RNA sequence: UAAGCCCAAUUAGUGAUUGCCCAUUAUUCCUUUGGUAAGGGCGGAAACAAAGGAGAAAGUGUAGCCCUUCCGAUGUAGAUGUGGCCUGGAGGUUAGGACGAAGCUUAUGGCGUGAGCCUAAGAUGGACCGGCCUCUAGUGCAGAUCUUGGUUGGCGUA
RNA sequence: UGCAAGGCCGGAAAGAAAAGAAUUAGAGGCACCAAGUGGGCCUUCUUCGGUAAGCGGAGCAGGCGAUGCGGAAUGAACCGC
RNA sequence: UGAAAUGAGCGGAGUAUUUGAGCUGCGCACGGCGGCCGCACGCACUGGUUUCUUCUCCGUGAUGCUCCAUGUUGGCGAUGGAAAUGGGGUGCCCCCACCCGUCUUGAAACACGGACCAAGGAGUCAAACAGACGCGCAAGGGAGGAGAUAUGGUUGCCAGUACUUCUCUCGUACUGAAAGGGAGAUGCAAAAUGCAUCUGUGGUGUGCACACGUCAAAUCCGUUUGAUUUGCCCAACACC
RNA sequence: AAGUUUGAAAAGCACUUUGGAAAGAGAGUGAAAUAGAACCUGAAGUCGUGACAAAGACAAUGGAAGUACCUCCAUUUCAAC
């Protein structure tokens, strides 16, 4: 099935948000945390660091939460959970979650494609 | 600068631009200036006298 | 150690902030509290003589609109 | 780059949604919505906003406040005319110190046991909300009204009871203790009655 | 500085109106890779392939006014291993 | 097929078509003719001041002119580091952002207020030109507290509700000749928002005669402004 | 009684059937014709329903409920089916009947089910020639009672 | 619940609300009601008037059962009155007899007007009460 | 024959009044977010099988009902809000797992402004466990000469 | 019958003319509950003590503190923003 | 790339319309001399002349509530160990860029704590009060402690749930140090406990809605949306 | 301080070969032996090794924008497209 075709998608930024001098500490994530130092370079904007989330960087909403095929991602466990994304084919595709054994896979995979459910994790074929 | 939203503000703006060419035209010109020039020099040595 | 005895630097910009606010105007709380008393007592015995009128007033519209 | 100083000041506090989970709230809120939206009536619009408010704001009134406001208005009310419905947007509780009343349509969000036995012994009707709408969508012909909130103990004990010109009630579980300093003249000075404003 | 534009002098340029008169015309930068990668006629020139890419841009405004150019590459921002290297002024696209 | 109501709100929306367009012919003509009426007087006038001043030249006299009753102003400085007098002022003219720009009547009381906030802002005497560059290309209205570019007469009509003011011209000549509704109509307008001068300033901290730029600079003020324009 | 719009307030937020996985609020009820959680589409909640449903042989059935049979749940919804090449104008006319605000996506859902069962029957004639040349080692089959 | 505090919102301020200049110490004003005279002149003067001194005689051993006196006024006798006793009630006729102590109460105040005319019978009243009371037609027996 | 100082100018007694460069400023365009926000639509118009489509919720807040239109967005201490993220348990409700559960690893991609979430692959593991509504708390670490355990350059050195 | 004070009944109201004859990104009032803070520093101008001080102390007002960005090569505060 | 083209621009139809510039009529205005003489060509006749200059009229609602879907010419892509785009890595170039946390007016500081990693690590619980918000009832609200019995049963679910208090507590009434006193309105009146009635805001000013009209504006002509008069004024504020 | 928590079961590695032994190399049991004995999983930190990227001295790290090279990855296309 082919994705609705949407505005061009374009982000803002690229690059993640990562927390400051992480890659100087091995213990310290990548994960992002508000600098609060009072001497902070960070919080305080020097043009040389790096910068900090803000509502500016928000995704055009016509384009938010698709995916580069097109789609939008929605969870699916089993075969039932298929029928939700039958009249929404073209919106939504179908990740089988990592826990679905093999088994219970080949079975969602084969009523998707007689579905024409587009699967983002259902592996081969078409 | 744009003819739709300059007319539709100014209805009027046809006739003025209209007015403009005649006034830009050459031989239009050179009447006038000489036309103006021999009546406000009359009017002037009139007045004075 | 010494300190700073006194100033009054920033004191105009927050008495501004929410500003000076107007005084209270003439016609709201005229109380006539501690004026001259036999002026007072007089008004009053001239208001309640009003509050007797009015309400004999009020009574006359009453009776006036349902005699119509 | 624009100098707007003070403008957050001029900024109030709008609330445009219920803090009540209480579904008929809600249901109420929504048509009263659509009729403020729909209907240029300003009746329904002052029903909605006082629906949006929270408990405190719509404050109860008693029967005999409906019974009293409602005779001031039946004089100088043409005869041929029919009385208003009493809309009130908060509880109505009965009142044991007027036991006659005319027959009232009275409007609420909700009545008292006695409140309700009092005003359909009398003659008259509890409306629900709904029923309003479907008989005056607009409002015509009502009476809105609101509960007394100056004489609740909240209120009584707001501000400094010890500065001059204040008489409110200190915040006291023994009423014995705190009267001699500040509260008696012989204690060395006592809180003046009267301040002029 | 900022790199989506880009400045070039050209030889015999030394004029606002010769900058001017260069305004719009396409700028190709030629490098070498250090493999033979895709190119424009791959499959149908076959003698084009080549480690030589190219980048290729516009010229935007004048610069000053000796002569020098501002230049905007297609996307991408041009190279600073460019700076100081030679760069191709056609005279296409042609107003003349 | 179609229901009731659907049909009733045909015959309605065919009624309102068939009025609005008859509304934009009459308020084309009306504008059609208020601008001619405006500019055959705008003319009569120039031609009588040339006529007057030829006549005081004449005879050996002078012609006063009449002292400009409207000025232009526009803020040349940031909103950083203004005394509170100051301050007030700027806010009470609207200038509340650089090159902001806005229309005043020339009397004694904007005269001493203008006075006291000289360094903040260039003024001068606006000419016909300048005014109607400033209503067509850089006019906005308040319309419902709203920065509504003004792009048809009809808004105009509608935002005044006075029957001398229907159309951009009404506007014109009630700034440049500080008519009756000169007040309603530079209120009813969004504060103009003008570009940096192209080609720059002279220098924002010396007043115009000192060879800067804050003063009164009289007529010159309409070169400064066709290049902010 | 208890009416529709006191209904959805009450399971508006917290129901089996709204499925909240990532960011989408789908719904796995059986007589939604779209799968959108919304009060319209409910069809297990409003008093009237019909849901466009496949049948066996490529045929459609829809599925109503009137109202009239509310409070006995195995008399709540009849079936009607729709032979196959049914056309979904016809089928939008018979939800219609019922409630004209679901006659667009019951069309749409109509020929999407008739789209369904020509493109199953496709994948299964593919998917069986491929089973042609396959050995197939173990095979199980169900016995009869 | 913990999940509601500002607790879980401070996780990361570093502060929890108390600054960095002042911070967050254990005492800096004293334990409990500690310099009512000193210090904390001020809020006791304007919040608690009164706070400080003596005032009246003593009481050593003070019983309120011997004091036990509440009152209601006439206008709410109608709550002790039942509803077909309240109905059927007129001056001149059958009253009906209110047991004041019976129902909590030990005197009869005189507030507002008496809706329901009846019988009271209590152990104390005012004399605005019991004028306005034989007024309306109705009595009060004195009971012990 | 300044690239110094004091005056002037903008391509020069030629024919008028903007030389040029640089901002998180101005103007304008696009996008986000929040309003003391401003408005419209929401009674499915009619028609339409497979071999133009889909949606349309009377709504604070979500993947925001949908659309249009204006204005503002920095900030220590501090306040508040968040159908805001995350953790261990409890009521419910839906699932998943020996065709591999939790844990663990990553040039492993996708989504989100972010806290994070999800998928993929383990040539990892071998038995539990995920989503959503609500309830609950011993619920989030980079530093406290922090606690415990381990490691570590100095160092094959003294 | 004058004055003073509360009212009641009527009148007239450029709704404030003309003389430069205001303007406003002008919703005015009223509360309740609370936080941080209560070491400040710099500057134009005015100012006191001191020979003076990057010294001590004040007034009006702007800043930094809490703030970056573009300039003064460099600098919390100068210029611009 | 015409999925609504609003166009002086795209259609249709006319050779005209009327802008200005020249020349010029009457009266007024303006200037000079003090009624004339001048009027540079100002205003009214929306004056005359067309000598030059000029485009002049009409025209399509949404029966589309919303979003997305439409050209040309080449190159590269023909299932490929493909092409392309976007992500990731690593290096390089130009430019930019003081070390985090902290106290402090002021930190990159020659101020202090800072070798690494894992696990742990700090606004909690209770009670009194108050304010905001959610609930339930309301002149009343509510326990508590105990009782019975479904349960005198059941390993356990079930230490829960269901039921009841002439009580207790808070409130409906305050005030005085206490002795102990204790609040309606109106009318007539003027009794050291006055009398009569009981559908009633104690009075005044300002004050939502509603009712009565009256205006102005915009109207698809149904109305809406802003006043504003009068009556009642709810809640509140002020003076009595 | 310390879970003897290998495995379903000791089936706890016979035997050959090098080694003085410890052990190694094979073989064997077991579904698994980086399940080989205080042995489930087996993280971070640190270290060894093979391959590759390079790289003066700008301490290193870091931002922004490109490019060279790689990519066990994610999508989209392969023909009247
Ligand atoms: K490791
Ligand atoms: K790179
Ligand atoms: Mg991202
Ligand atoms: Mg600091
Ligand atoms: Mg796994
Ligand atoms: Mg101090
Ligand atoms: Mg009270
Ligand atoms: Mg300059
Ligand atoms: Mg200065
Ligand atoms: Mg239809
Ligand atoms: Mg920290
Ligand atoms: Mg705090
Ligand atoms: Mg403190
Ligand atoms: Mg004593
Ligand atoms: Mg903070
Ligand atoms: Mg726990
Ligand atoms: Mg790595
Ligand atoms: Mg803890
Ligand atoms: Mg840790
Ligand atoms: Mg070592
Ligand atoms: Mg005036
Ligand atoms: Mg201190
Ligand atoms: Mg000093
Ligand atoms: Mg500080
Ligand atoms: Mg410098
Ligand atoms: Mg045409
Ligand atoms: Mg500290
Ligand atoms: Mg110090
Ligand atoms: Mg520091
Ligand atoms: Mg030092
Ligand atoms: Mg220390
Ligand atoms: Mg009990
Ligand atoms: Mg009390
Ligand atoms: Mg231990
Ligand atoms: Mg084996
Ligand atoms: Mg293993
Ligand atoms: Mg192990
Ligand atoms: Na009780
Ligand atoms: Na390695």
């Amino acid at each position: 099935v082919k994705p609705t075709v949407s505005k061009a998608i374009v982000k803002k930024r690229t690059k993640r948000f990562t927390r400051h001098r992480y890659e100087l500490f091995p213990q310290l994530s990548s994960s992002w945390r508000k600098p609060r130092g009072e001497d902070s370079p960070v919080r305080r904007r020097y043009k040389g660091q790096k910068a900090m989330p803000n509502k500016g960087y928000g995704s055009d909403r016509a384009t938010k939460y698709i995916t580069p095929s097109g789609f939008r991602n929605f969870p699916i466990n089993n075969v039932e959970d298929l029928y939700m994304l039958v009249m929404q084919n073209r919106k939504y595709a179908g990740v089988i979650s990592h826990t679905v054994g093999a088994r219970k896979r080949k079975a969602i995979v084969r009523k998707a494609m007689e579905l024409d459910v587009r699967l983002a994790n259902g592996n081969a074929k078409l | 600068k744009n003819r739709r939203l300059r007319l539709r503000l100014n209805p009027y703006v046809k006739r003025e631009t209209a007015a403009a060419k005649g006034m830009r035209n050459v031989a239009n010109r050179d009447a006038r200036r000489k036309a103006k020039l021999a009546r406000v020099t009359k009017a002037k040595k009139a007045a004075t006298k | 150690a010494k300190s700073k005895n006194h100033t009054n630097h920033n004191q105009s910009s927050k008495n501004h902030r929410n500003g000076i606010k107007g005084p209270v105007p003439l016609h709201l709380h005229n109380s006539k509290r501690g004026s001259w008393l036999p002026a007072l007592v007089n008004a009053r015995r001239v208001r309640k003589h009003n509050q007797k009128a009015a309400l004999k007033k009020r009574r006359e519209r009453i009776a006036a609109f349902a005699a119509k | 780059g624009v100098d707007l100083t003070g403008i957050s000041k001029k900024s109030r506090v709008i609330r445009h949604h219920t803090y009540s989970t209480n579904p008929y709230i809600k249901l109420l809120i929504k048509l009263y919505k659509f009729l403020a939206k729909r209907t240029s009536s300003g009746f329904n619009k002052v029903v909605y906003q006082r629906l949006i408010k929270s408990r405190s704001n719509r404050a109860p009134i008693s029967l005999s406040r409906i019974a009293v406001v409602m005779k001031r208005k039946a004089v100088f009310t043409a005869k041929s005319k029919a009385a208003p419905i009493a809309v009130v947007v908060g509880d109505v509780l009965d009142d044991v110190r007027m036991a006659r009343i005319p027959a009232m349509r009275v409007c609420a969000l909700r009545f008292s046991k006695s409140a309700r036995q009092s005003i359909v012994a009398a003659g008259g009707e509890c409306l629900t909300f709904d029923q309003l709408a479907m008989i005056a969508p607009t409002g015509k012909n009502t009476y809105l009204l609101r509960g007394r909130k100056s004489g609740r103990e909240s209120v009584r004990h707001f501000g400094a009871s010890g500065v001059p010109g204040s008489h409110s009630k200190p915040y006291a579980t023994n009423r014995g203790k705190e009267t001699k300093r500040g509260r008696r003249t012989g204690r060395s000075y006592k809180r003046k009655a009267f301040r002029h404003v | 500085q900022t790199k989506q534009t880009a400045l070039v002098r050209v030889e015999n340029v030394n004029t606002r109106e010769d900058a001017t008169w260069y305004v719009g015309k396409r700028v190709c930068y030629v490098y070498h890779g250090k493999k033979v990668k895709r190119c424009v006629r791959w499959s149908k020139a076959p003698a084009r392939r080549s480690t030589t890419r190219a980048l290729w841009g516009r010229v935007t405004r004048p610069h000053g006014n000796a002569g020098m150019m501002r230049v905007k590459f297609n996307g991408a921002s041009v190279p600073a291993s460019a700076i100081g290297r030679r760069i191709r002024v056609y005279l296409y696209p042609s107003q003349i | 097929k179609r229901a009731a109501f659907k049909q009733q709100q045909t015959e309605s929306f065919k009624k309102a078509v068939v009025a609005r367009k008859a509304a934009k012919a009459a308020l084309k003509k009306t504008a059609y003719l208020r601008a001619r009426k405006y500019s055959r007087e705008y003319r009569g006038a120039e031609k009588k001041l040339v006529t007057l001043r030829r006549q005081a030249a004449s005879h050996g006299n002078y012609y006063l002119e009449a002292k400009p009753k409207v000025a232009v102003v526009t803020r040349i400085r940031g909103i950083a580091k203004v005394n509170p007098k100051q301050r007030k002022i700027l806010q009470l003219l609207r200038l509340r952002q650089i090159f902001n720009t806005v229309f005043v009547k020339m009397n004694k009381p904007m005269e001493n207020m203008l006075r006291a906030v000289e360094p903040y802002i260039a003024y001068g005497y606006p000419s016909l030109a300048t005014v109607r560059a400033m209503v067509y290309k850089r006019g906005y209205l308040k319309i419902n507290g709203q920065r509504v570019k003004i792009t048809d007469n009809q808004m105009i009509k509608d935002k005044y509700n006075n029957v001398d003011i229907v159309c951009a011209e009404d506007m014109v000549n009630q700034i440049y000749t500080c008519g009756k509704h000169f007040r309603t109509v530079t209120h009813g307008m969004w504060p103009f928002k003008l570009a940096p001068p192209a080609g720059g300033m002279r220098q924002k901290r010396r007043h115009f005669v000192e060879g800067g730029d804050y003063g009164n600079r009289d007529t010159l003020i309409n070169r400064f402004l066709a290049r902010m324009i | 009684s208890h009416s529709v719009d006191l209904q959805w307030v009450l399971v508006r937020q917290n129901s089996r059937f709204l499925q909240k996985r990532g960011g989408i609020r789908m719904s796995n009820d059986p007589f939604n014709n779209n799968g959108n959680w919304t009060k319209r589409h409910c069809g297990f909640l409003n008093e009237k329903a019909a849901v466009v449903k496949p049948a066996k042989g490529g045929a459609i059935c829809v599925t109503v409920k009137d109202g009239s049979s509310n409070n006995k749940p195995r008399q709540t919804y009849k079936k009607t089916v729709h032979a196959a090449g049914v056309r979904a104008s016809d089928v939008s006319r018979a939800v219609a009947a019922v409630r004209p605000d679901l006659a667009d996506v019951s069309f749409r859902r109509a020929r999407r089910m008739a789209c369904i069962a020509s493109r199953t029957a496709k994948v299964a004639a593919a998917r069986k020639a491929r089973s042609e040349k396959i050995k197939f080692s173990r095979k199980s089959a169900r016995a009869k009672r | 619940p913990t999940r509601f505090k500002k607790c879980r919102h401070q996780r990361g301020s570093t502060f929890c609300g108390y600054g960095r200049v002042g911070k967050h110490r254990k005492h800096e004003s004293g334990r409990g009601n500690a310099g009512g005279m000193h210090h904390h002149r001020i809020n006791f003067d304007k919040y608690h008037p009164g706070y400080f001194g003596k005032l009246g005689m003593d009481h050593y051993h003070r019983k309120k059962n011997p004091m036990w006196k509440p009152t209601i006024n006439l206008n709410n006798l109608s709550r002790l009155i039942a509803a077909e006793e309240a109905a059927k009630a007129a001056k001149g006729g059958t009253l009906p007899v209110v047991d004041l102590q019976s129902s909590g109460y030990a005197k009869l105040l005189g507030n507002g007007h008496i809706q329901v005319p009846c019988i009271v019978k209590a152990r104390y009243v005012s004399k605005l009460a019991d004028k306005k009371i034989r007024k309306a037609g109705g009595a009060v027996v004195l009971q012990a």
